[PDB]
């Protein structure tokens, strides 16, 4: 995250980490056993972390659970993203505390100008390696459809939608797809990728959480 | 010898996904993924080759 803060604590208690021997992605607990990320972040063994902040120092309230199932979208599409969308069934549940609690699906689509909080352990610069110890957290507003697609001309596809600024400088960043784009108390996007971080006129593209909705109960049902 | 893979991308678009999945460049620098690396390479006009998987 670039341009963003400290989130204080127990802010973003349903923020989790994907890991596979280094941290390389964020999610986020939507079910007592179920995670969401993006679809580029599949890999064949993910073990997720729950409850962290500072990702080097044990603070004493993080559980480290092995990913039981592993579902990349069944329509995910490596060379346009789209459906760029993931579950992970934890293979035992969650602890619910203060630190590690769920988030809802939107009940409805992301709507022009509302407030967002973005976070993760992503880049912090947007040049060059800066990856911090402290969870970070970004506000930011959803930006217009007009604004999204003159920033990313024929590649923003209905599953999609931007979060950020059109002057730059705050963003997310790697290390930061997957987590969490969470609005008025509900999850609406999933960062996926953008040009650069922080750049003038390219702001982050979310994955819009909404259109799932009926996708994400579906086969979690399935599969409990 | 023992050389470097060329860096390629995939998303015909103008961005690149945000994995934390690091290559590490011939250069010596470990890039947080290999769509990074193609895109720097094509800013700044520059070949930097893949010598390994991870960070360098």
């Amino acid at each position: 995250i670039v341009g963003g803060y400290n989130c204080e604590e127990n802010s973003v208690p349903y923020q989790v980490s994907l890991n596979s021997g280094y941290h390389f992605c964020g999610g986020s607990l939507i079910n007592e056993q179920w995670v969401v990320s993006a679809g580029h972040c599949y890999k064949s063994r993910i073990q997720v972390r729950l409850g962290e902040h500072n990702i080097e120092v044990l603070e004493g309230n993080e559980q480290f659970i092995n990913a039981a199932k592993i579902i990349r979208h069944p329509q995910y599409d490596r060379k346009t993203l789209n459906n760029d969308i993931m579950l992970i069934k934890l293979s035992s549940r969650a602890v619910i505390n203060a630190r590690v609690s769920t988030i809802s699906l939107p009940t409805a689509p992301p709507a022009t100008g509302t407030k967002c909080l973005i976070s993760g352990w992503g880049n912090t610069a947007s040049s060059g390696a800066d990856y911090p110890d402290e969870l970070q957290c970004l506000d930011a507003p959803v930006l217009s459809q007009a604004k999204c697609e003159a920033s990313y001309p024929g590649k923003i596809t209905s599953n999609m939608f931007c979060v950020g600024f059109l002057e730059g400088g705050k963003d997310s960043c790697q290390g930061d797809a997957g987590g969490p784009v969470v609005c008025n108390g509900q999850l609406q996007g999933v960062v996926s990728w953008g040009d650069g971080c922080a750049q003038k006129n390219k702001p982050g593209v979310y994955t819009k959480v909404y259109n799932y909705v009926k996708w994400i109960k579906n086969t979690i049902a399935a599969n409990s | 010898d023992s050389l470097g893979r060329e860096a390629k991308c995939y998303n015909e678009l103008n961005g690149c996904t945000k994995i934390y999945d690091p290559v590490c460049g011939t250069d010596g620098n470990t890039y947080p993924n290999e769509c990074v690396l193609c895109f720097e390479n094509r800013k700044r006009q520059t070949s930097i080759l893949i010598q390994k998987s991870g960070p360098c």
